[PDB]
């Protein structure tokens, strides 16, 4: 796949239940070297 | 004895190039040098 | 193949109304890479309380991205 | 077989040949660390 469109999404909200949403941010995966630090749990808390 | 003081930090100096010596060998182990696997084991008898 | 179920069958799709003013908003969140944001393991390799150095595909640190907001639709009163 | 379980094994150096990875170490149970 080269090529991705996001697809809006409209919500059918009553003008008095219109409500806030939460906005989302896209980021590009690119190969790089990253110094990652484990705890004794093995999930990644910190990184550089 | 301080980390200021040179005398000190010379003794200390002294363990740590041993220490690194060692560490050295077993970072070489863990290499593979180009092996598929750190062991051949498996390949030896489930493989040909 | 897969069967969905039968497709909508509205004669007409909703009108659609974009106003770009609307949606001129910003609210920069750049990656954190000291908070671990975004990240996923490169070889799917568990390690315990080591510190390492590792080649997997990774956000930029302090990248503010794209960023896309839902908006709730034109309505009147109780109707949509 | 009974040899293939670790808890059989237990204590004892053994050849490991889990998921395709082959290598020769102790097998010791011990506190859970790392992600399951």
């Amino acid at each position: 796949i080269k090529y991705y469109s996001i697809i809006p999404h409209s919500i059918r909200s009553i003008q008095s239940d219109r409500k806030a949403w939460a906005a989302f941010y896209v980021y590009k995966l690119q190969p790089l070297t990253f110094l990652l630090d484990f705890s004794v749990d093995g999930y990644i808390r910190r990184a550089i | 004895f301080t980390t200021t003081n040179e005398a000190f930090q010379k003794v200390q100096d002294a363990v740590n190039n041993n220490a690194q010596a060692l560490s050295k060998l077993a970072s070489e182990l863990s290499n593979t040098f180009g092996a598929i696997s750190a062991s051949i084991g498996d390949i030896i008898q489930r493989l040909d | 193949y897969v069967d969905v179920g039968p497709d909508s069958v509205k004669s007409a799709c909703i009108e659609v109304d974009i106003q770009q003013t609307f949606f001129d908003k910003t609210w920069p969140r750049p990656i954190d890479v000291s908070k671990a944001d975004g990240i996923i393991y490169p070889q799917g390799r568990t390690y315990s309380n080591i510190t390492i150095t590792y080649q997997g595909l990774f956000p930029y640190q302090g990248d503010h991205g794209d960023m896309y907001v839902y908006s709730a639709g034109h309505a009147t009163g109780t109707t949509p | 077989a009974n040899d293939t379980k670790i808890a059989s094994q237990l204590g004892n150096c053994v050849e490991y040949s889990l998921y395709g990875v082959s290598g020769r170490g102790v097998f010791q149970n011990c506190t859970a660390v790392g992600v399951r």
